[PDB]
RNA sequence: GGGGGGAUGUCCGGGUCGCCCUGGGCACCUCUCCCGGCAGCCUUCGCGGGCAGCCGUAGUCCCGGUUCAUACGUCGCCGC
């Protein structure tokens, strides 16, 4: 995920997804938002979901 | 050029000098003939030209508008004197903006020409016969092959030797080599910068690459490692041709500047070395 | 005007398993042997998954769909050949060209011979063999005796007889040693020898006297991916005699043709190269594989027998299952239709120098019908007649109640294996009729509550059904051909209205004057088959109207004596340039008691008929066809249909939509250009050079221009006798538009159906070849 | 609460702002998805305008065909939708006026 | 369909089956239509096929 | 986007009462120049300059509704 966002790709990571992969992509940042180890690249993924 | 004046072969020049701003002429000098700074004119052309080449001899000249291409061919065989040097020539729109063009001579005679436009869209148009096409008012339909690998523009393209394998190569960092007898395709793709220019060798063997971060490496085919290399300084320059893919408006076009200046120590304990 | 677009009507797309032109290549003539190859009837067939057999008419350049005939359910088409004979000779030197026979194959054991004149099956042949997978009919050096040879999945090469007008399984020329091998692919090189692919990585050359082998082609594993038996998907033959074969790992071989080795392997396609097409002078090779790529070759400059891929270029939307080339009369195209239901047209000669042309998935016949009063609308595929209510008008909406508006009402389900052919609905929905190519059903519908109205006499099926405007007259066309009526009873009751239909009474259409060697020849009696039934607004008139060009009409006698009588005026009615696309009475009446009939062709001749007069009218006196707007005859789109106003006339397309007012009078596309037959020439971006200039004068002041090539009487009477026209292209895949009630104020239902991914088939992709 | 407060409000006033550009050129006739009621919607997104480049292979900027704008109009429509012409539109003035199903 | 045969235990009598093909069409065998696709779609797998749906 | 006008549709004081207007609210078409971009053709080595410019929006005869992706050299097992 951080050479997605260095190759400026994770918007084209994410776009293509349907129900089940979006929502197994949600639960990893849910979960792993915790860590503040990367807190920045999980919050910048759940921005593109939301979007 | 080496022609044959009457039977003393020597150098021919062939300039291409502007007139005006998307026109020009090309004009040919002997040596005595650049001695006194008259020149033979050949062909005035109008429409933002960028480059000439002529084949083995003197027989077939090909330039190159933005949009156009200008083959000529001498008008009589033998050259028999000076005054009587003129070229037919014959002007077509190439599909893209041409960035670059090899021409091959089918062969002591001259039959025909293989030319390989290069366009700055990516694609290598490929006109397989030329002087057969437009010897012939009424021409036949003439069609390129179309070769489309490079994303960007490419910047150099080259036949290969004996003719079997068109090498090219753009932006992308890799050499490619059109198979050009069946259809494939095989590449040497992660070189360190852009293939800015290559050559072959007088032999088959060898090419030679200029890459854009001033480099220069003579590979060996089929080995495909250089056996030769030679490193310049590498930093930020403002060029003087400008760009090969800074034709066609792309998303960011690219911009001959420099915003900073280059990071740069020399290094304590090895005065001549530098760091950068 | 006011529309409802409506996109809620799923039609079904069908995949497009076979190509097949009546005539390969026709010997090209002069300019002062033009009138020589004028009755040369050449027909494209396209057969596609669902098994509906459909004839198309390339009308240099037009692309007119004239017949549908629709397998049943659970069948498919795969393979279409037409047999054509040479041109056979009087005694007195006219030209009786060659009766065309179509054959087919679906998925089975049994060749099917097709009845375009009856517009169903004639013939079945079928041995003791494995499924027929491919098949193709023997070239011409005999004569009169030609045969049919057909690989199969289990081996055996089964030859079959056809020979005055007989279709039987003659003998088996050889099958192979291993049973897993499987016949995908046929094509001959010469007269005697017969070029098959196998699916065990063999190309297969056997000689059809003997029944012997000639040679075993062979191909490598794949090395791409897995599953190391590489299947040749397709063979055909150049005109030189070498062979040409793409494979199952999207290359393209050419094979030596007197040796039978390969001479070269071109690496083309990602996916495998399904379809194959070889130009008529042996010049350009296209090739059509699942990487939904179209590649086109031309030979390298030089050499000999050495091909090379000029460009290549995805014009599908799909695989590219099936093409198919024709080159003559001045039009030189290849037809290309894959899954995607859209048969696209390449120019072959110009190719690289003309736009293709995508012809419509949608069929010719609208297919979407309504009861005005009753605000149904209706529309029919496989075996469902699907009829929505629309319970509102369009006023009242001027979001939250759109989706209520609409109804998915009924949904009639029909007996039996057959396929709806056609169908009718009366003005107030109470009367339904349906025609299968076995029965024609007749329903009645009460607001729902179906019942099935008892049917007798009829029972050999039919193409065509229309209902009366006062629902008493039910007027089908029995096997294309033979047009039938019947009057309808309407007993009311206590409990409501019923429906007893009487005996069919067939009415006898005109015999008109056809030479003989036109009648022997050609397709035969296939132009007879009425495309159009018409009755008047009141139903005083009847009409109908066929492919070849001819209207007959028929008027009503009245005492149940009843009784349709041939119009006296009818000879006077004439022979149209062309087929009759659209053909309708005007429901605004006259004040002589005449009726104007507004026929449309498929060359945008627009003119209006005074049938009892026998005469065209007085506006189509004034109006000819160099009066018409320019956006009315540049289309390059047949007119599907028109809808009614009171001085206003609408008219469809598939893409286009028009009005123009009847009453006034009337006062980009190059007119004197001459292309192939599909699109104009190109203008921008092409590979061929437009602008080739030469140069004497080394000053470059004098240039020149290589070209690249290889009633002014009748007007004044008709002026002495003595605007409002509009057209959009905003309305895309018009599959249908049709009147509803609730210069008139008028609603319409304009229903399209723009093709999705969801519709259309899955792409399927191994680890390597994944798009972008 | 005023963090709250200030990203509650601010995300509200973008989309009124976007949706009251895109009901403007609806009101023109360019026909857009905008939302009818009064609440907001689920997901606070407007259809904006086709712009009018396109970026073709490798990078290069092209102009947008009207043939492709329509095509995209195309796939903007909905699946049931009422169009009135008006006579002035068949005079060649004015503009539709069009209310489709609210998706 | 066809009605199915009935044994006594030596002997099957059954009813003669023709009355499905008039002159309509042949019915296409399923068999054989499934294993030329499994020819074209050889170990490739499909792409996913819609948009965002159970 | 502004500066401004001609014209569409409208309510509140309204007016001899009609053409509408002034005062408030205004949404649109059209014109006008500056804003951001794009191309041509002259000038100069370039820098810049000059000339007549198109686009900032909507649906097409067919049709760019396309073309475009980065190799080989060798595989397996276990250990630190």
């Amino acid at each position: 995920l951080t050479a997605l966002r260095h190759r400026s790709a994770l918007r084209e990571a994410l776009q293509g997804r349907d129900e089940l992969s979006v929502i197994n992509i949600l639960r990893w940042a849910g979960k792993y938002v915790a860590d503040p180890r990367y807190r920045s690249i999980c919050v910048d993924v759940a921005f593109h979901l939301i979007d | 050029d080496a022609i044959e004046v009457a039977g003393k072969v020597d150098d021919v020049l062939l300039t291409l000098n502007r007139l005006t701003k998307s026109s020009a002429q090309i004009i040919a000098y002997n040596s005595k003939m650049l001695a006194t700074k008259t020149g033979k004119l050949l062909h005035t052309y109008d429409e933002s030209p960028q480059s000439l080449r002529s084949v083995a001899g003197g027989r077939a000249i090909v330039a190159a508008a933005k949009e156009a291409l200008h083959i000529g061919i001498l008008k009589t065989k033998k050259l028999a004197s000076w005054e009587e040097l003129a070229y037919r020539f014959v002007s077509f729109d190439v599909p893209d903006i041409i960035s670059t063009f090899d021409i091959r001579p089918i062969i002591a005679e001259l039959q025909d020409i293989d030319v390989a436009v290069g366009g700055a869209r990516g694609a290598i148009y490929v006109y397989s016969n030329l002087l057969a096409h437009l010897h012939t008012l009424r021409v036949g339909t003439i069609q390129p092959r179309k070769y489309h690998w490079h994303r960007r523009a490419v910047h150099s393209v080259k036949w290969s030797g004996d003719g079997n394998y068109l090498i090219s190569g753009g932006y992308e960092t890799v050499l490619v080599l059109w198979q050009l007898d069946t259809g494939r395709v095989d590449f040497l793709p992660h070189l360190s910068a852009a293939i800015e220019n290559i050559v072959v060798s007088p032999k088959g063997s060898a090419y030679a690459l200029h890459l854009d971060d001033n480099s220069a490496m003579v590979l060996s085919t089929a080995e495909m490692k250089p056996s030769m290399y030679v490193s310049g300084i590498q930093s930020l320059v403002l060029g003087d041709r400008p760009s090969k893919d800074a034709l066609v408006r792309r998303v960011w076009r690219p911009i001959d500047e420099i915003a900073s200046p280059l990071v740069a120590t020399i290094s304590p304990q090895n005065p001549s070395h530098m760091f950068l | 005007m006011d529309i409802h677009r409506c996109r809620f009507v799923r039609y079904p797309a069908s995949a497009i398993n076979a190509v097949a032109f009546t005539h390969s290549a026709l010997p090209v003539v002069s300019s002062s042997k033009k009138y020589l190859q004028k009755n040369i009837q050449v027909r494209l067939a396209i057969g596609r998954a669902n098994g509906d057999i459909e004839i198309w008419n390339p009308l240099n350049g037009g692309w007119y769909q004239e017949v549908i005939i629709p397998g049943g359910k659970d069948r498919s088409v795969d393979g279409l050949v037409w047999v054509t004979d040479p041109d056979e000779e009087m005694a007195d030197g006219k030209i009786i060209h060659g009766k065309s026979r179509l054959f087919s194959i679906g998925y089975t054991t049994t060749i099917t011979e097709w009845d375009l004149e009856k517009a169903r099956a004639k013939k079945h042949a079928s041995g003791q063999h494995g499924e027929i997978w491919c098949f193709g009919v023997q070239p011409l050096p005999a004569a009169q005796n030609r045969k049919l040879v057909a690989g199969t999945v289990d081996g055996n090469l089964v030859l079959y007889s056809i020979e005055d007008g007989d279709l039987k399984f003659q003998k088996t020329l050889t099958r192979t040693p291993s049973k897993k091998t499987k016949f995908v692919s046929i094509a001959f090189q010469s007269h005697n020898i017969v070029i098959v692919g196998c699916s065990n990585s063999t190309i297969c050359a056997y000689d059809v006297r003997t029944g012997t082998m000639l040679r075993q082609m062979t191909l490598g594993t794949d090395l791409t991916g897995g599953s190391k038996n590489i299947i040749v998907w397709a063979v055909k033959c150049l005109p030189n005699g070498d062979i040409v074969s793409g494979d199952s790992t999207g290359q393209v071989c050419i094979w030596d043709g007197k040796t039978y080795t390969q001479a070269q392997r071109i690496q083309s396609h990602t996916q495998d190269v399904l379809c194959l097409s070889v130009s008529a002078d042996g010049s350009k090779i296209i090739s059509g594989g699942m990487d939904r790529r179209t590649a086109v070759y031309e030979p390298m400059a030089g050499q000999s027998g050495r091909w090379s891929k000029v460009f290549h270029r995805r014009y599908h939307q799909h695989d590219v299952k099936a093409m198919a080339s024709f080159e003559g009369k001045g039009m030189s195209v290849v037809v290309s239709g894959g899954s995607d239901a859209s048969p696209i047209v390449l120019p072959l000669r110009a190719l690289g120098k003309e736009f293709h042309r995508t012809l419509p998935h949608l069929p010719q016949h609208p297919t979407v019908l309504s009861a005005p009063k009753a605000r149904y609308i209706l529309s029919w595929w496989e075996n469902e007649i699907r009829i929505w209510h629309l319970l509102n008008s369009a006023q009242q909406f001027l979001p939250l109640n759109l989706r209520k508006n609409r109804k998915f009402l009924a949904q009639v389900l029909i007996k039996g294996a057959s396929h709806i052919t056609s169908a009718s609905i009366s003005e107030d929905g109470t009367l339904l009729a349906a025609s299968t190519p076995t029965d024609v059903k007749v329903f009645h519908l009460d607001p729902l509550y179906i019942k099935k109205v008892n049917m007798t006499g009829t029972g050999l099926g039919a193409t065509r059904v229309q209902i009366s405007p006062d629902k008493r007259w039910i007027c089908w066309a029995e096997e294309g051909s033979k047009v039938m009526i019947s009057r309808v009873h309407a007993t009311e009751s206590a409990d409501g209205i019923s429906y007893t239909v009487s005996v069919p009474h067939k009415l006898h259409r005109l015999r008109r004057q056809i030479p003989k060697h036109i009648l022997l020849g050609g397709l035969g009696s296939y132009d007879r088959n009425v495309s159009q039934i018409a009755f008047s607004a009141d139903s005083r008139m009847l009409s109908v109207a066929d492919l070849a060009g001819y209207i007959d009409t028929w008027v009503l006698r009245g005492p149940a004596g009843e009784r349709w009588a041939r119009n006296p005026k009818a000879a006077m009615i004439p022979k149209l340039s062309a087929a009759p696309v659209v053909l309708s009475f005007s429901p605004t009446p006259r004040d002589d008691g005449d009726y104007d009939l507004l026929v449309v062709t498929t060359l945008k001749q627009l003119l209006i008929f005074n049938p009892l007069r026998g005469m065209l009218s007085e506006w189509s006196r004034r109006n000819t066809y160099p009066k018409l707007p320019e956006p009315f005859r540049d289309t390059r789109d047949q007119v599907k249909g028109i809808v009614w106003q009171g001085q206003r006339a609408w008219f469809y397309g598939v893409a286009s939509l028009f009005m123009f007012d009847l009453s006034q009078d009337f006062s980009k596309r190059k007119r004197g250009a001459h292309e192939s037959g599909a699109g104009s020439k190109i203008e921008k971006h092409s590979l061929v050079p437009q602008r080739i200039r030469a140069a004497s004068a080394p000053d470059g002041t004098k240039w020149e221009d290589i070209e690249m090539v290889d009633g002014s009487e009748l007007q004044r009477l008709r002026e002495e006798n003595r605007a409002k026209w509009w057209h959009t292209y905003q309305f895309r895949p018009i599959m249908g538009i049709v009147p509803i009630e609730g210069i008139p104020p008028l609603e319409v239902a304009l229903i399209e159906r723009p093709l999705s991914e969801d519709d259309l088939p899955e792409r399927y992709f191994a680890e390597g070849e994944w798009e972008r | 609460e005023a963090v709250r407060l200030k990203g509650v409000i601010a995300e509200a006033a973008n989309y009124a702002k976007r949706a009251r550009r895109a009901l403007a050129d609806s009101a023109k006739g360019k026909a857009m998805t905008v939302h009818m009621s009064a609440e907001l919607p689920l997901g606070l997104k407007t259809d904006n305008k086709i712009s009018t480049e396109r970026v073709r292979s490798g990078g290069e900027i092209v102009a947008r065909s009207s043939r492709q704008i329509g095509h995209f109009i195309s796939k903007r429509r909905g699946i049931y939708s009422i169009h009135r012409i008006s006579e002035e539109m068949l005079l060649g003035a004015a503009g539709p006026t069009v209310v489709q199903e609210a998706r | 369909k066809n009605p199915k045969d009935k044994r006594v235990g030596s002997t099957a009598y059954r009813v003669v089956s023709n009355g499905g093909d008039p002159r309509l069409a042949p019915k296409a065998k399923k068999q054989s239509l499934n294993l030329k696709q499994a020819l074209l779609r050889r170990d490739r797998v499909a792409k996913p096929r819609g948009g965002f749906f159970v």
